[PDB]
């Protein structure tokens, strides 16, 4: 004979996948001298 | 007569069908319960029915409905209903119904949670009721000890004489009943107290309908809750901003709040040396405020807002301000120091925590009712407040909504091995790439020792760059390279011992360049020159596996190709990679064997579950052959790179020896098929047909390359021998002294005497048949078993003596 | 009979009127219905019987009965719960066991119909209506010839159908009767309303518990799929509530490999037939886990269990595995496909009565295990509410196969990592060969490969064999290293470590000193500038800051020690480019190390290479001067980022104007000693001079090294131009090339002056390195007036 | 003064030696002819 009906697996009520729709996650994932110094030392690479 | 009821009861079911229907509609008025006929007690008895039945509505009417009810069967005035709640452990109860009066209308009955009226258990009669669940009938409440007079003072009406019976299922009170203040007459009675109880009965059963609705409300939300902040947390791997955001998000529906926000911790423990510099020195004040229980300074990092009662925006405010108005409040800041699950109704009336009395973000909204909780590590570590605002409902925070949240906030803190993990994970990866580029850079050949054997400044005068074409460059190099057969590289008898290492890695430069498959598949010549030497550097110094041993299996392959005349079967490009991967099935090799990589569980034997050393020679050459500077295999096409790349696992997959034992004997079938064969074409056909025959073929050509020491000459075989009974017993003694197992009798040395025969158990016990089936195969592969054979007479002598020396 | 009208007589005794008595009387038994169900203990199925025994007795009628209705398999059914309800009969002989039960599907019987058009209906004659069914009644050997029933419907869901049959004293249920019945089935629905709702909050209580102890057990650890799914397991086993189940897992390797695959191609073996899971792999059940609750409370673990496991032995698990559906089965023995253990499945007396297997699901919809959950613990089948709990399990169950996936890689990425380290450490260590280079030990000492020779005569053997310290000003600022050769440089820095007295003081082995000297050379790359020769200047520079610039006496032996050692790996394994670059690339290096990456990466370099006990030049002293010395390393390596020295040069500028006030240099040694802070800012400074020294140098290497890291400097900019598409800053241009001098003056003007100011005023014995930064500094004025006529 | 608050409830899901079988569940372990069984041992050939 023929196997019994059986219920198929629920998986629309999860389907979904992973992304940034989720509002807000675009600015979530990642996160000192003296006025003379802010040029001069960006100049020399140093910092 | 003669017939009593018997007709009436067959008539029965027209009476009971109509008293039903001219019974539910109309509404009765009857005083005092005792001067009322049972008929229309009965009648009353049918409302009340109906009005349990609710098929839908609110439980509030129902209980109104018998409350007015009470009022004029016991001839009281103003019943009241106090609904119990819960809120950080300790139990209240709140004013529902107010005033409940005959012929009086609900609305103006029922309380909002605005002008609603708080008793802790402690405080009123209502309280003491509650507590020991046990009726109570007081006359003269103001010569009680428990009697409250506050809602007296509040309402302007005095009382006198009361009534009140707590509502309890399952061992919980949800409500208490009043009827108070007794007309013309005091004391009340105790029919009056039966009535009492037989029609609460009535409200305990609408109070037990609604309770087991909420009940399996809110635990139908909490299961739901943990569906989605698993699914969402189980999505991927991410730290803890995203996942907490994701997690509490998706989540949104089933929080009845209109706002909720959550605070991240720093959680930087310690701070470096030089930022404690000036602290020990003294030239800063040491830091005073707020600190969590581990000690840590209370700073959020970053918060992230869900707005719902309006039009929904998620704000994510990074490093904010103390003017943050969840932290205008001591709220978060005193769950960070104190880890407390706190409830606080009606906010703005506390004088501890100045919160906000008016509108917060210029559109309307008032913070009411708050919930504020604490996320915890496993090590008991705050590293999180969430705060839930005021309840939708408008009702404030029960034991019930503090059940879902902390199961909510939880789940979030048991959610964090996932952003340890996390962590780890990122660490990690990025110190195997760190090593492996460190690890690449120390091996590759440098500038200098390319020089050494591509001597193109010497012979273009250019010495600066690389700018000339290939063809001077292969015109350069073929001068410089041995000539093969003046070094007898086709010859099987070659022997590497007297050429030094950097000849070695010429004439594999050169042995490349007699199958003619640089100019054909246009490998550059610095290209091939820089992995010869990087292939050379790759090899250790031990005494066995080094360099020469894989030039030596590799110069055996391009005589088994060549001077074997078995490239009739393999293309130019099947025959490259063969090669390619002959020089390199040794690359790396530790000094051990497999069954020391599984014993000692070394790092290779826990990556790689069988054929350890194999696989990670293969995944060895495969790094090697990623680099662009090191790629020969640079100008082919994907499919043709795939090809080599498969050969290249079978190939050095296939040196080992358990392989080959367990695959002879397709071998054995496929010479015995080609031995019939009438005509020499008729076999290259029938092996070059089927593509697992020229698999298996390549495969036995790795075992007979990799074991070619037993067919070179006696003076070259006596070294090859020692080196690895050498490196043998140092396998025995690390065994010995590391493992502390006794070592098998090759690997032992006090066995240094027995070498000689076990060679012999070696020669015709694995090398023997795959060499005559090689012979039987092609008869040019004749000599190497002819020299395996004699080779085998020599430890036979040796053998002997031993069992001489032994004898006496 | 039909002589007298009809009244309502007044009986005047023991009533006031008949249909009075009759609503009085009825009130009461309702009242008293209701009651029923506040009394604690008992069950909605006693107050159903007491309602059906009204029903029967107030409309002539028989047998009263009542269908309870479940859900299986998506589809709806009915059972007789109630059965035969007649006045004055017990409850006990009425009740139906679930063994006892007559089960119909919806579409047949009237209680089907009934059920699905949630309606009242009445039939008068059984023989005229297709839905009626004749099971029971040949069942029971029972006639039916008339019926009427009601479903029990609550939140557009039907809970039961409550039927009337065979009117005693009538062919008819009249439409009064059915008003009778629809009151009183109202009652009842409301107790089964009740009944329903506990139902489900234990329903929902059940699967919120299960759902929080799978969430503790799997964040508990990180761990494989069989630890973490038999923890699951049994910790959810009480929630569960079955009799026993179990859970199998099939085998994940969806390729063969290549020498398994020969035989197959070849015709050897014949192809495999048999089941298939949906992904194509064979069904092959690797490990049973049995969960018994019976009795005894056992469990066990079956590995490679055999085709004779009672689990495996009929064919449900291998159904799910082919397939992936729900199978919900109740009297499975009696069903034909499956061949269930009709007898006992063990030696003790346990039967299958009613099966529930599910299968669990990857993230690729593939089947990872099967569990298979038997007979409940009360006798009644599997409801679509254990369907919804095993389901929930089971989903959980697969969305943590991540967690176990995850676990996997984190064990192959440690055991890579840890591989690929051993390597490099092998390819950069010394060879035998180099150590023997140095420390001839063969050809003086007469002695084999093996050492076995005094520590003290290696000592004394070493040191005749080394540069001597006076002669190539080893002493001075003055020192250059253009004359000398890298192995040179070697044998120079063990003879500055030797000059310290700490090889005897601390016993260090020789061997292990020359090896570290050999390997920390190695790890150097071949850079423009960068290499090994700027770390020995550097080492150079630190030790004769200690010995000529008389700071030895602010700073014990194994400080000098520690100094001289993170000195000479201050700038181990350097590429070439600064942290600019590498947080602009995204290096490796910078997704790890966040601030100060390069010092970083060379602290992390250097205590790997001592950690090897082969490199280990601290190994014979104290724990707790290891621990010294490792802080110390960390200060010095971390010191040598130029933007630390610029954050503390305020700091070692108030060190040395407090200092300079004390007329005697013990008061200062004093003042400075006694605070560990201060030795520390001293330390910085300290390592930032000997990093910047190559500015203090005579003109002519001051000029050479100026054009190597300007030609250092030019080829990270050309890269960043190549691979970065931005614009290099004028420092790193090459297009500026000629403007190298200008740059040069300026970078004596704002970083190198500071230092080597602070510390001539600091301690006298330094002022020459001073001066000579202010010679260079005219000799790049020289070159840059110059340019300007030029221009 | 704060009111008085509620403390974070932990005992009840605070709860391998307590799980049973967990000994057998670890790691998992799953040819040639009969003479070759013990000769390729001997050369340490497996
Ligand atoms: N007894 C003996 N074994 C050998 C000889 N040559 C190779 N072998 C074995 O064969 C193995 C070949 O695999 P390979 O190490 O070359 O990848 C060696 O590791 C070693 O176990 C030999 O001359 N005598
Ligand atoms: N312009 C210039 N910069 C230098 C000179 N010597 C060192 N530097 C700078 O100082 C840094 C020191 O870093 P480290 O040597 O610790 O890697 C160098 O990377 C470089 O930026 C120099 O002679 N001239
Ligand atoms: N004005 C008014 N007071 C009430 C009513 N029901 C109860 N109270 C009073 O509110 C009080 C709350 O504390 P108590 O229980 O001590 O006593 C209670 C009653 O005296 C009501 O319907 N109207
Ligand atoms: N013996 C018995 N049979 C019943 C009773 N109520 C219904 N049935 C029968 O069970 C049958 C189930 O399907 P049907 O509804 O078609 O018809 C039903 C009736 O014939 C009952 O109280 N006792
Ligand atoms: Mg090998
Ligand atoms: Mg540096
Ligand atoms: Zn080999
Ligand atoms: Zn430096």
């Amino acid at each position: 004979k023929g196997p019994p009906k059986f219920k198929q697996r629920q998986t629309r009520q999860f389907k979904s996948g992973f992304g940034d729709d989720i509002p807000g996650m675009e600015g979530l994932g990642t996160d000192a001298f003296n006025h003379l110094e802010l040029h001069e030392l960006a100049q020399y690479g140093i910092i | 007569q003669f017939a009593k009821e018997y007709f009436d009861r067959k008539l029965r079911v027209e009476v009971l069908g109509e008293i039903f229907k001219n019974s539910q509609v109309p509404v009765q008025s009857s005083m005092s319960f005792s001067e009322l006929t049972q008929v229309e007690e009965s009648a009353l008895c049918l409302e009340l029915l109906w009005t349990v039945q609710e098929e839908g509505g609110t439980p509030e009417q129902g209980v109104h409905r018998a409350l007015q009810r009470l009022a004029h069967l016991l001839q009281a005035d103003r019943c009241s209903m106090f609904l119990c709640r819960s809120r950080n452990g300790i139990p209240e109860v709140a004013s529902r119904l107010l005033d409940v009066t005959p012929t009086s209308k609900f609305e103006d009955n029922l309380v909002g949670p605005d002008k609603e009226v708080v008793f802790p258990l402690d405080i009123g009669i209502v309280g003491w009721a509650a507590h020991t669940k046990k009726t109570h009938n007081v006359p003269d409440v103001k010569k009680n000890s428990h009697f409250s007079d506050f809602m007296d003072k509040q309402t302007g009406y005095v009382t006198k004489n009361l009534l009140a019976t707590p509502i309890v299922v399952g061992k919980e009170v949800l409500a208490v009943i009043m009827a108070v203040n007794k007309v013309n007459a005091s004391e009340f009675s105790k029919q009056d107290e039966e009535v009492f109880s037989k029609y609460l009965n009535f409200v305990s059963i609408i109070l037990r309908l609604h309770h087991t609705s909420y009940m399996y409300n809110i635990e139908s939300r909490r299961s739901q809750i943990l569906m989605w902040s698993a699914n969402k947390v189980f999505e991927e791997l991410t730290d803890v901003e995203r996942q907490f955001h994701k997690a509490l998000y998706t989540v949104r529906s089933y929080l009845n709040c209109e706002r909720y926000s959550i605070g991240l911790l720093d959680m930087t423990k310690e701070k470096e040396f030089y930022d404690e510099w000036p602290i020990k020195l003294g030239e800063v004040e040491p830091y005073k405020g707020p600190k969590t229980p581990d000690g840590r300074e209370v700073n959020f990092y970053k918060i992230i807002d869900y707005i719902l009662h309006g039009k929904e925006e998620i704000k994510v405010i990074p490093t904010p301000p103390a003017d943050h108005w969840t932290l205008i409040s001591g709220l978060p800041t005193y769950v960070a120091e104190n880890g407390f699950i706190c409830n606080m109704m009606n906010a703005p009336a506390d004088e501890y925590f100045t919160f906000q009395k008016g509108p917060v973000d210029e559109t309307g909204w008032v913070i009411k009712n708050v919930l504020s909780l604490p996320i915890v590590n496993k090590k008991e570590d705050i590293v999180g407040v969430a705060t839930f605002y005021n309840r939708k409902d408008g009702k404030p925070f029960d034991e019930h909504d503090e059940y879902i949240t902390e199961t909510l906030t939880q789940f979030l803190g048991w959610s964090l091995l996932n952003t340890d993990t996390y962590d780890k994970m990122n660490k990690l990866e990025n110190r195997k790439d760190i090593a492996q580029e460190m690890l690449m850079n120390q091996t590759k050949a440098t500038p200098e020792e390319i020089k050494s054997i591509l001597k193109f400044q010497e012979k273009l005068n250019v010495d600066v760059i690389d700018d000339c074409e290939e063809k001077q460059l292969v015109a350069i190099l073929k001068e410089d390279l041995p000539d093969p057969r003046s070094a007898e590289l086709y010859e099987f008898r070659f022997s590497d011992f007297p050429l030094t290492e950097h000849g070695l890695i010429k004439c594999g430069i050169r042995l490349f360049f007699e199958i003619n498959v640089v100019e054909k598949f246009k490998v550059p010549v610095e290209v091939l020159t820089r992995w010869m030497y990087t292939v050379r550097k790759g090899y250790r110094a031990v005494t066995y596996h080094n360099w020469r041993h894989g030039f030596n299996v590799g110069q055996t392959m391009f005589t088994l190709l060549m001077t074997g005349r078995l490239k009739k079967y393999y293309t130019d490009l099947e025959a490259f990679a063969m090669l390619a991967a002959a020089f390199c099935h040794d690359i790396d090799h530790r000094g051990t064997n497999n069954l020391y990589q599984m014993k000692s569980t070394s790092p290779l034997a826990r990556l790689h579950g069988s054929s350890i050393l194999e696989r990670h020679h293969l995944e060895y050459s495969k790094t090697l052959l990623q680099d662009e500077s090191l790629n020969i295999f640079q100008n082919l096409n994907k499919r043709q790179f795939e090809t080599v790349i498969h050969l290249f696992e079978v190939a050095i997959i296939a040196t080992d020896l358990a392989l080959y034992f367990k695959k002879r004997t397709m071998f054995q079938k496929i010479v015995d098929a080609c031995e019939q064969m009438q005509t020499e074409e008729e076999a290259i056909k029938y092996v070059t047909v089927d593509p697992t025959k020229k698999e298996i073929i390549m495969a036995m050509m790795m075992t007979a390359c990799d074991l070619s020491a037993i067919t070179k000459p006696w003076e070259v075989q006596s070294q090859v021998a020692l080196m690895v009974a050498n490196e043998f017993w140092e396998q025995g003694d690390l065994e010995r002294t590391v493992l502390q197992q006794q070592p098998i009798p090759m690997m032992d040395r006090n066995k240094r005497d027995e070498l000689p025969k076990l060679q012999v158990g070696f020669i015709d016990f694995v090398c023997t048949f795959v060499y005559k089936e090689f012979s039987r195969f092609h008869k040019e592969i004749t000599p190497m078993l002819s020299g395996l054979q004699n080779n085998r007479v020599e430890w036979k002598s040796l053998a002997d003596e031993y069992d001489a020396k032994m004898k006496v």
